[PDB]
């Protein structure tokens, strides 16, 4: 019942492809939330114009 | 209703609320306040941090 999120930022300069390095990823967020989730979403910015 | 000044007990309106729980359902969130106390340094003594 808890959602738990872990987030990061990193600089790149490598063209399409994931670095070859290594980070970990501090914890962000806990929810106390109780949800079965099974399947997800994306939310896109689309310019309308 | 009836409800006038110059009525007694049991016709005046009174303002009554009930309040509900539920009984470990899922991840508890209202309770109730935490006590604190002063802290002490250099003296043995027992801590519930
Ligand atoms: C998981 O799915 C079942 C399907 O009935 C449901 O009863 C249960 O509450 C779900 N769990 C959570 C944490 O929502």
């Amino acid at each position: 019942g808890y959602f738990k999120i872990y987030s990061k930022h990193t600089p790149i300069n490598l063209v399409r492809d994931l670095p070859q390095g290594f980070s970990a990823l501090e914890p962000l967020v806990d929810l106390p939330i109780g949800i079965n989730i099974t399947r997800f979403q994306t939310l896109l910015a689309l310019h309308r114009s | 209703y009836g409800f006038q000044p110059t009525n007694g007990v049991g016709y005046q309106p009174y303002r009554v609320v009930v309040l509900s729980f539920e009984l470990l359902h899922a991840p508890a969130t209202v309770c109730g306040p935490k006590k604190s106390t002063n802290l002490v340094k250099n003296k043995c003594v027992n801590f519930n941090f």
